[PDB]
RNA sequence: CUGGUAGUUAUGGCGAGAAGGUCACACCCGUUCCCAUCCCGAACACGGUAGUUAAGCUUCUCUGCGCCAAUGGUAGUUGGGGGCUUCCCCCUGCGAGAGUAGGUCGCUGCCGGG
RNA sequence: UGGGGCGGUCGCCUCCUAAAGAGUAACGGAGGCGCCCAAAGGUUCCCUCAGAAUGGAUGGAAAUCAUUCGCAGAGUGUAAAGGCACAAGGGAGCUUGACUGCGAGACUGACAAGUCGAGCAGGGACGAAAGUCGGGCUUAGUGAUCCGGUGGUUCCGCAUGGAAGGGCCAUCGCUCAACGGAUAAAAGCUACCCCGGGGAUAACAGGCUUAUCUCCCCCAAGAGUCCACAUCGACGGGGAGGUUUGGCACCUCGAUGUCGGCUCGUCGCAUCCUGGGGCUGUAGUCGGUCCCAAGGGUUGGGCUGUUCGCCCAUUAAAGCGGCACG
RNA sequence: UCCUAAGGUAGCGAAAUUCCUUGUCGGGUAAGUUCCGACCCGCACGAAAGGCGCAACGAUCUGGGCACUGUCUCAACGAGAGACUCGGUGAAAUUAUAGUACCUGUGAAGAUGCAGGUUACCCGCGACAGGACGGAAAGACCCCGUGGAGCUUUACUGCAACC
RNA sequence: AUAGGCCCAGGCGACUGUUUAGCAAAAACACAGGUCUCUGCAAAACCGUAAGGUGACGUAUAGGGGCUGACGCCUGCCCGGU
RNA sequence: GGGUAGCGGAGAAAUUCCAAUCGAACUUGGAGAUAGCUGGUUCUCUCCGAAAUAGCUUUAGGGCUAGCCUCGAGGUAAAGAGUCAUGGAGGUAGAGCACUGUUUGGACUAGGGUACCGAAUUCAGAUAAACUCCGAAUGCCAUGUACUUAUACUCGGGAGUCAGACUGCGAGUGAUAAGAUCCGUAGUCGAAAGGGAAACAGCCCAGACCACCAGUUAAGGUCCCCAAAUAUAUGUUAAGUGGAAAAGGAUGUGGGGUUGCUUAGACAACCAGGAUGUUGGCUUAGAAGCAGCCACCAUUGAAAGAGUGCGUAAUAGCUCACUGGUCGAGUGACCCCGCGCCGAAAAUGUACCGGGGCUAAACAUAUUACCGAAACUGUGGAUGAACCU
């Protein structure tokens, strides 16, 4: 007569944040994750929790690594 | 009855019964078979007394197939209790046919009474059925 | 297969331990099995737990350290005991009466078995009404002066319901009782012995009637049900017997019967075992292997006379006789038989035992028949037993005996010597 | 011809068979020192070439496994319109998965020797 | 809160629902948390798992040994998801960056809060060096303000010098768990009850639905002395009705009187009697089942508030339902 | 033999107390869910919240019988007071305006007033109560309001009083 | 014209009496009787801030409080908890 | 005639009485107590025009910030919208067994004592919201020099709203019920009149500034009520189907395909024949084709069965298969499709097309005219904004 479910976290927004060919300031956030889905490339740098930034001004693209990945790099 | 021995999660969705049949769709193991035309659940229930009605009639001589099993189960509630607080309890097992699936075979037995025990077994179902042959 | 226990208590009677044995026998038949058995012996059952107030407590602890869910007692339980039971022990509680009505419930193969079935359940279940509803009667909404509420109460609304509900099968029962004898109306008609089985439960009805089909009946396809388990024959059948003699009865079978059964089933069977009733030659197969012989016997009687079967000749026979070791069967002592429904003697004999008892007005009779007139030649073999026959110039001599209807039928086909 | 060192989604891999070599590269010998093993100079470390292509390595052949891959058709579906509405049908655009014709025993850059 | 009460829940993390960006509800389907580690952190160097077969053993199916095969079928302090074998997994040497002041720029977001961060200065650990280090593979392991305790201080100190006291930095005291915490401090009965509201919300009646209920059928195993279909018909399947038990909460709380009986009836037919007919396990009498048929008719008492029911005595028969359970 | 401070004694017992329940047997009746007498299986009797009896008393509650009767089968007649016609005097509750039919359907899911049909010349008098969800009383039942009041206690904080 | 109907059996309360003016007349209250307990006189108890009073112009065979309710037969076990 | 007065008095005790008022009298004052609750709030025109959501809350019919409306003022690397080209992140539909659960049928039993397995290998075939070796359509983010189009953003003044409803599509709970409940997405109502669905907020067409005895169209229609086709061409239905409802049953009807036989005579009828060993054996009182089981022959002949159904207790007798003749034009067997039939029962009165009524005035395909709105156009007026002169 009752039910012990009913619990649920809050979501965290993950997913991408900039888009392929936009340019970008430096320090800004790209991606957020969990692991590694996609890793950091050329100017990019994974941080505690696994979110790519940029370390310099530049052009986000989203770039095809060896054949079962992903990385993200940023272009001046 | 065809019961799962074991399941991972008590509890499940409906569903859908949309499309033609994924697969299963011809005869492979004997050479005749039921083919079932609209698309309905079948209960457990349903697929033991359309097979006891199949066997009799063939006085126990020749083999026959059952292509589908009642993989997924449904819940009820009692008479008297309001919405919500949960949800029921789990009664029996299902399997949902879509139309164009083979659901029984025959074979080792000749013409003449392979068509009859097919008839006697599509009366015991819901769904509208006929009977199709290999090749 | 579900685990469950088995509790009963000695309560003045003369039968503890067969019935405790029985009710394990029944408990194994419906696909449960038993992983204890609390017997105590207190002269009267507690008013409030059918046990003790102590007992509950062993019970409770052994049923915990042995893995069982449902708790089976030995005797129908009050609708308060049944709720202060199912409250203490935290689990579920059932009955000899619900047991043997889950069992039922379960063999019924025919529309009326499952009609009787259901309004016995249903009469059953009438008293717990109150248990039932009193969860939600001490929050029935409740209030006052509605002004506008209804003008009855919810424990009465519910009698209401209930009995409305089972009047109506009892209609249908009624009405199904009177179809009954419409297929009886051409044996009603035709006066023609039958002869009727009773007894215990595994005693060898069935596979006494089996051998008399298969050693008589024409139709020896024709045969009967045949299985160790507990009620395995739950509705009669009637076959027609051909002495090699042309002689004529029917022989019919009956469900058997346990001990305290409850009175709520025998009224349902009062109807089958119509067919006893009203019968000729009654057969009380006893069983003799099994040492409590003589109480199943006497339970056997008073189920009868509860039924309503007396002054009805009866012919005993003890079955099972090749088990007990340095016996002398096929036997015959007053009206008692010693035999064994397994051999091509055991069921001769009975079949010469019911021959002297039923035919014993099959006087002989010399005949003289025309012998342009046939149709009688015919008539004068599958009717009688032919000691003799002649053949003259002006007929044919026949001598043979026939039923007292024929002596007056054909009376003056007969010639004195 | 070979030894290093990079790029390139395994069409670059696996497996199978053959040829070759002190000019390289390896296998190999020994443990004095630097260093080394939860014990073991097996590896690591050091000192050399008595012996060797049987291994690693290079070249050659394959479709056996793997990998890559059309065309046509099909499921699905945005937009529009219909029905007898567990669902189903028609027009236009997009268009798989599986299966298959087929390809594959690699392609490029730099440096030192023979 | 599918009326209220009893029951259950109240904050944080993970997955599905969630409809291929993000977000997205229900007393929807599954689980965890209120910690632990002085190495289970940093750095340098090194290597690789589960399982199986084979021969020998005290020692057995499974303890330790050798070979072979072995892309993860293991492990990752703990739940799940994402991830990792150019280790984030496993060993050993040295250590305390589980540092101080900060911080361009972004994510999330009503606010309060929460998250990531290149880079600069001070002074260090490891390493030959390039370099890495502001706790742990990532995401939970926590609660504001007010008020008090402890340590420090180049701050103020009610005429002046002090002091009492306060300020600033660091830190401690909450199952304030109803977890954005009303107060430092808190349980029940009302049928003797009263006021302001509501058909936003229950009890009677209407409405939608038809699980349940009543009735009618399909297949035919069987019963019926042989005999599926005179009469029944299991295991299964399909509908009609809106009289039952239910679900919803659409009209009515500035009042829609609520059981049984009395008087008065009227309508439907799924017919209790009477009328006509087909089949019969219809010889006759008595019956059974089905088709047409609503014209008329359809009892008096004992017990109970009783509807119902049981019983006594009759009758051609002692019908079933609708009309706000007329 | 275990625990407890101790384990319900006498007397009653389907009771003003028994859910099951119309318990079971006997009486009364043609037929008795109530009544009377027994049994004890006391859900949940029990000794000053007194237990079991008890003559007299009761506008007390319950079951039975004699006499009596219009209570009834089943109603009939008669008398008086209203009602009814005429002369005098003459209110009230209610009221959005009204030339204010029936049926089937629709609609905030129950229509004199909407749609389609069927009926119906204009105005009154004596009667009956099916509808106007008819009139009267801002529902008492139910829920709500960080509304109220009376009462209780080993709820919080207090005061009188007493030691 | 005016002027008791009676009888058999049971529950409750012993009896006469009192009660919800205006829904309940009772099986409810009271009652004579039983028992426990407090009180030595400026008594205990009660009203009043006090003075002053009732108790009482009484004295324990007297006065206040709690429970039971004629009369008959009886009133069992437990002092751990309050 | 007197005594006891409301934080009080009386009470043979019922919340009983204290001036028709008592779970705490009446009167005046604090007092215009407080009410997150219900009711009420008065002249006109012009321009714009919502919400019924998120978060927190002693909070749920209240409030605060944000979201959505209106008025005013600013600044430009013009930043908003639509389409096109290009680049991306993300695992739904579908599908699949490469991992994990579920599961069918075979070969398969190293070893336990041969599934009873601890079981495993292999072949073939299924299944999944919490499985993935794969994987769209749409949607989303961004760049552009593309084409078109009018908004965006910031600061400040003023609000209202936080009960939503139905319909189409994708899901959960429910029973793959509800005009049910809870979300995502689009529309309409709310706040929307007009025309069609008989009547009928949410369905279909379509947005009313005012006047006109003007025209063209949309959904829907053109026999009468009621404006416009008793329209054209080719077919189907006989059920008032059209205008209600299934499993299942059937020589209803129309259209295609596959085929046997036949003027060296097809089917149907009429005439004749239809027999011998022989009553085959066994079982039976009785079994002669026909109670039951066993092989089911030869003979006359072109045909006749060791007999297809009646019948006798049983013989008898009746009849059929087959053959010959008689007359002379077609007949027998399956599959596919369209429209129809039965299954079909309720309460005041036909009552399941709005009515009349219809054999087309029904249905299918195609074609042409007309009617039809406050829509759009024509004529004449009133008015708001922006930009010009
Ligand atoms: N030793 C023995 N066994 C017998 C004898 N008769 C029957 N049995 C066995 O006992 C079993 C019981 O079956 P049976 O007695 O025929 O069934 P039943 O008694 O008719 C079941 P019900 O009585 O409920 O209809 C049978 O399987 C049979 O093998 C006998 O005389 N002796
Ligand atoms: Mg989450
Ligand atoms: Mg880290
Ligand atoms: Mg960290
Ligand atoms: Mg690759
Ligand atoms: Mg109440
Ligand atoms: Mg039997
Ligand atoms: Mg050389
Ligand atoms: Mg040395
Ligand atoms: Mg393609
Ligand atoms: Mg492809
Ligand atoms: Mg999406
Ligand atoms: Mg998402
Ligand atoms: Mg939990
Ligand atoms: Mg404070
Ligand atoms: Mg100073
Ligand atoms: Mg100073
Ligand atoms: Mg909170
Ligand atoms: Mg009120
Ligand atoms: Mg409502
Ligand atoms: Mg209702
Ligand atoms: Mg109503
Ligand atoms: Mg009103
Ligand atoms: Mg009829
Ligand atoms: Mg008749
Ligand atoms: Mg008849
Ligand atoms: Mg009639
Ligand atoms: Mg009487
Ligand atoms: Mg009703
Ligand atoms: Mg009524
Ligand atoms: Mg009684
Ligand atoms: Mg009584
Ligand atoms: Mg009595
Ligand atoms: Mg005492
Ligand atoms: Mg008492
Ligand atoms: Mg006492
Ligand atoms: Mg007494
Ligand atoms: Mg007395
Ligand atoms: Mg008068
Ligand atoms: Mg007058
Ligand atoms: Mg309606
Ligand atoms: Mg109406
Ligand atoms: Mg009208
Ligand atoms: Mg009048
Ligand atoms: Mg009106
Ligand atoms: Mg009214
Ligand atoms: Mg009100
Ligand atoms: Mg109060
Ligand atoms: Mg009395
Ligand atoms: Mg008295
Ligand atoms: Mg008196
Ligand atoms: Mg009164
Ligand atoms: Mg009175
Ligand atoms: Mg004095
Ligand atoms: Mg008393
Ligand atoms: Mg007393
Ligand atoms: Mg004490
Ligand atoms: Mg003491
Ligand atoms: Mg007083
Ligand atoms: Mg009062
Ligand atoms: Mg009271
Ligand atoms: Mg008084
Ligand atoms: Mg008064
Ligand atoms: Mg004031
Ligand atoms: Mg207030
Ligand atoms: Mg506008
Ligand atoms: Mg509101
Ligand atoms: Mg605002
Ligand atoms: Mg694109
Ligand atoms: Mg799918
Ligand atoms: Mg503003
Ligand atoms: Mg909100
Ligand atoms: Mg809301
Ligand atoms: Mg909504
Ligand atoms: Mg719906
Ligand atoms: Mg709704
Ligand atoms: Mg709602
Ligand atoms: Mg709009
Ligand atoms: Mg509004
Ligand atoms: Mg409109
Ligand atoms: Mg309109
Ligand atoms: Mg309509
Ligand atoms: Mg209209
Ligand atoms: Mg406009
Ligand atoms: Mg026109
Ligand atoms: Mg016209
Ligand atoms: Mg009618
Ligand atoms: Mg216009
Ligand atoms: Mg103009």
């Amino acid at each position: 007569g009752s039910t012990s479910n009913g619990r649920d976290s809050e979501s965290k927004r993950l997913g991408a944040k900039r888009a392929d060919g936009q340019f970008v300031t430096g320090g800004s956030i790209l991606y957020r994750q969990r692991g590694t889905k996609i890793y950091p490339g050329t100017n990019v740098g994974r941080g505690g929790d696994d979110t790519l930034f940029a370390k310099t001004d530049g052009v986000v693209r989203f770039e095809r690594m060896g054949r079962d990945k992903k990385k993200v790099s940023v272009y001046p | 009855m065809l019961v799962p021995k074991r399941v991972k999660y008590r509890r499940e969705f409906r569903g859908n019964m949309r499309g033609r049949a994924k697969g299963g769709t011809e005869v492979a193991f004997g050479e005749y078979g039921l083919q079932a035309v609209e698309a309905s659940w079948i209960t457990n229930r349903q697929i033991e007394a359309a097979r006891i009605a199949m066997t009799r009639y063939m006085k126990r001589g020749g083999k026959v197939w059952i292509k589908i099993f009642p993989h997924k189960s449904y819940t009820s509630k009692p008479i008297g209790v309001r919405m919500g607080k949960g949800k029921g309890a789990p009664e029996g097992w299902v399997s949902p046919v879509k139309r164009g699936k083979i659901m029984f075979e025959i074979a080792g037995v000749p013409e003449d009474v392979a068509r009859e025990a097919l008839r006697l077994a599509a009366h015991k179902l819901p769904v509208k059925t006929k009977i199709v042959k290999r090749e | 297969e579900k685990k469950v226990l088995i509790v009963g208590i000695s309560q003045k009677q003369k039968d503890f331990d067969y019935s405790m044995e029985e009710l394990a026998n029944l408990a194994a038949a419906n696909n449960m099995e038993v992983v204890g058995e609390i017997r105590q012996n207190i002269d009267r059952e507690n008013r409030a737990t059918y046990v003790g107030k102590g007992k509950v407590d062993e019970i409770k602890g052994l049923a915990e350290m042995q893995d069982a869910r449902l708790i089976i007692f030995n005797d129908e339980l009050s609708p308060s005991q049944i709720r202060n039971l199912e409250e203490a022990l935290e689990l579920d509680v059932m009955d000899r009466t619900g047991l043997i009505l889950a069992i039922f419930a379960n063999r019924a193969k025919t529309k009326e078995a499952q009609l009787q079935v259901q309004i016995a359940k249903l009469q059953y279940e009438l008293p717990r009404i109150f248990g039932q509803g009193e969860d939600m009667d001490q929050q029935s909404g409740k209030g006052g002066l509605s002004n506008r509420g209804s003008g009855e109460k919810k424990i009465e609304t519910d009698r209401r319901t209930i009995k409305h509900q089972i009047r109506h099968l009892q209609k249908e029962l009624d009405m199904l009782v009177d179809d009954r004898e419409v297929r009886r109306r051409k044996r009603k008609k035709n006066e023609i012995p039958v002869v009727s089985l009773v007894g215990y439960t595994n005693a060898g009805k069935s596979t006494t009637m089996n051998g008399l089909v298969r050693a008589y009946s024409e139709t020896a396809d024709k045969q009967v049900f045949e299985k160790d388990m507990l009620f395995a024959t739950l509705e009669t059948s009637v076959r027609e017997i051909v002495l090699p003699d042309n002689k004529q009865f029917l022989l019919t079978d009956t469900v058997g019967f346990v001990s305290k059964l409850p009175h709520q089933l025998v009224k349902a069977f009062r109807s089958t075992l119509e067919e006893a009733r009203d019968a000729d030659l009654l057969i009380h197969v006893v069983d003799y292997s099994d040492p409590h012989y003589k109480t199943m016997m006497k339970t056997t009687e008073e189920t009868l006379k509860v039924v309503g079967v007396e002054d009805v000749p009866v012919i005993y026979a003890y079955n099972k006789a090749d088990l007990l070791e340095d016996e002398m069967y096929p036997k015959q002592t007053g009206n008692t038989i010693i035999f064994s429904a397994r051999e091509e003697e055991s069921l001769e004999f009975l079949t010469e035992v019911i021959r002297k008892e039923l035919f014993a007005s099959y006087e002989k009779a010399t005949f003289l028949i025309p012998f342009e007139a046939g149709q009688v030649v015919a008539y004068l073999n599958e009717h009688a037993d032919i000691l003799e026959t002649e053949y003259l110039e002006n007929g044919t001599q026949i001598v043979a005996e026939v039923s007292p209807a024929d002596l007056q039928k054909l009376a003056e086909y007969q010639v004195a010597e």
